[PDB]
């Protein structure tokens, strides 16, 4: 038992890329405060 | 021993078929209830939207939740998923849209920060070694406005600060009961678009105490009612997806019952013929 | 076999023939009948070996 | 002769890994037939994707099949086969669609078909 | 002689309840294997836990099997058996793990092995 336990200390026991292309920025819906005052 | 085996398989497939048909009908009832909830929550959202635009008409648009922060370094994405898992490609479509969003964010120097709603998102993201900032579970089928308030409070507190430059939500939009589409929305910072004039000689609104304080006190309520509407649409979409997936599973179990019954009858006939062959072979060996 | 003989006569004379066997399953069943009546030991599905 | 002392260590290891993945896929086939792939674990989903791609990449356009389809044959050396299937069972192609592994030769044919299908290796 | 007129009313009632629980479990096993246990009711999950504990408590370390498990045998009187399975079917040990029911004798052995796994009853 002690030989095993003293060996165990000497024993030497990342997000995958998924290669998914980027979403179209035109598809990212934007919550907007629709001001009805013209000052662009 | 294959005949007992085939009869047992037929029995098990019949049990599965019954269970999945029951689940499909339950999902029909529950999608009715979820559509009820959605259309009952619509009016307050409409009214707060029109009150917010009335306020913004005469406000100082400088609120942090309304300004585009220069040099965006992080982005907080809230992915809305389900708890129960008898739906179809519902969570799969959610995760595909969230991966597309993460790629769009990495293509702009922004490190995505991950908040999740549901256990399936937790599974998908812990298997992929993501570090989830905060999770929410137990209300993906009957979400209450308190859950939306809590989620949106956490998100806006992460925005105004460890800190993010914008907030996105990946959730399923429900429409027409035959198409539920995973969608990425950017909920903060809100884009200011000056649509029209609409009213020129219009009776001016009185604000109490003032327009700017009301606007900055109403904006987070608008964000949280948006998150509430998102949770409701996601619940309805999940129930629709579960109905569809359970109908598909029932049809698959029925076709499997048919194939197993054909095989069982085939081997039954084969066993009778082989037994007769042995009996008549012995009887001929004796003659 | 009668049909194929009538057709082979034309084939071996330069003609082109088309033969249709409405059902060979029924020929197989009739041959299995004839075999079992001759007390020949059956095989798979009680069909003869040949 | 599928023996480490005949074909080598890498040949035998890649073959055993392919067989293990396909056996796990066959074990899951029942659930997959009734409920689909969406109900499995994430590990099992990854393994089923790898197994579908592997069972399609074992297919090949044979020299004698040119009379049926019109596409010529393909020869793949054994070292290239071992390398390709090592990359498959390691997960280096899990992004390429299920098709484009269908009826091809080595890795160059895979690259050509994936780039014709909008993918890369 | 499994008759209320021979073995008594409580013996017969406990035996019939055990048989009913095990039959319901055998009926649910296929659903649990395909769709998962979380798809059942709460009544059915309760019954499934009880049925697994019951089917493990019917096993026993026999005297003639010491040669196969190294463990000495046990003997349990019929009244202790009746009362133990009554408590199981009622649900008095639904907090003890599935082990500690496996290859033991009476209720004292159950307590010993349950505490050996960090639990009480």
């Amino acid at each position: 038992t002690e030989v095993i336990k003293n060996f165990k200390k000497g024993f030497a026991a990342v997000v995958p890329d998924e290669h998914v292309e980027a979403l179209d920025e035109d598809k990212l819906a934007k919550e907007a405060v629709k001001v009805k005052k013209p000052a662009p | 021993a294959t005949l007992r085996e085939l009869r047992g398989r037929i029995r098990s497939a019949g049990s599965i078929k019954k269970i999945t048909k029951a689940q499909e009908l339950i999902a029909t009832s529950r999608i009715a209830r979820a559509q009820a909830r959605l259309e009952s929550a619509r009016p307050y959202a409409f009214e707060i939207t029109r009150m917010l635009t009335t306020l913004a008409a005469e406000a100082a648009l400088d609120h942090p939740l309304l300004v585009e922060r220069p040099e965006p370094k992080r982005a907080g994405v809230l992915v809305v998923s389900s708890d129960r898992g008898l739906c179809g490609a519902y969570n799969a479509n959610i995760f595909r849209r969230s991966e597309e969003l993460f790629s769009l964010l990495r293509e702009a120097g922004k490190q995505p920060v991950l908040y999740v709603v549901g256990r399936k998102a937790q599974n998908y993201y812990s298997f992929r070694n993501w570090n989830i900032t905060e999770s929410w579970m137990g209300f993906s089928e009957q979400p209450t406005y308190e859950n939306a308030a809590e989620i949106a409070s956490t998100l806006v507190d992460a925005f105004l600060l460890e800190g993010v430059d914008e907030l996105h939500i990946v959730y399923t939009e429900f429409k027409s009961m035959l198409s539920q589409s995973a969608e990425a929305h950017r909920i903060a910072p809100m884009v200011v678009e000056y649509v029209e004039e609409d009213i020129g000689p219009r009776t001016l609104y009185s604000f109490e105490p003032d327009a700017t304080m009301l606007f900055e006190s109403l904006l987070p309520r608008y964000l949280t009612t948006r998150v509430y509407a998102a949770l409701l649409e996601s619940a309805a979409s999940e129930l629709a997806s579960r109905q569809r997936a359970m109908k598909s599973a029932t049809d698959n179990a029925d076709d499997l019952i048919k194939a197993l019954t054909l095989m069982a009858n085939r081997e039954r006939q084969a066993q009778i013929t082989q037994e007769i062959s042995e009996i008549v072979g012995g009887a001929n060996a004796l003659a | 076999y009668t049909g194929s003989a009538i057709a082979q006569h034309w084939m071996y004379e330069g003609k082109h023939v088309l033969i249709i066997f409405d059902d060979l399953t029924k020929q197989a069943e009739a041959y299995r009948a004839i075999s079992l009546l001759l007390r020949r030991p059956p095989g798979r599905e009680a069909y003869p070996g040949d | 002769i599928l023996d480490p002392s005949v074909v080598g260590d890498e040949h035998y290891r890649v073959a055993q890994e392919v067989i293990r993945i396909l056996q796990r896929y066959k074990d899951l086939q029942d659930i997959i037939a009734i409920l689909g792939i969406d109900e499995l674990s994430e590990e099992d989903k990854q393994l089923v994707n790898r197994a579908r791609r592997i069972e399609r990449f074992l297919s090949q356009n044979m020299m004698a099949a040119e009379q049926f389809t019109g596409q010529p044959g393909s020869t793949v050396p054994v070292k290239e086969t071992i390398e390709a299937f090592d990359r498959l069972c390691k997960g280096d192609f899990d992004h390429v669609p299920e098709q484009a592994f269908f009826l091809i030769g080595g890795l160059d044919d895979l690259a050509k078909k994936a780039e014709s299908l909008g993918a890369k290796l």
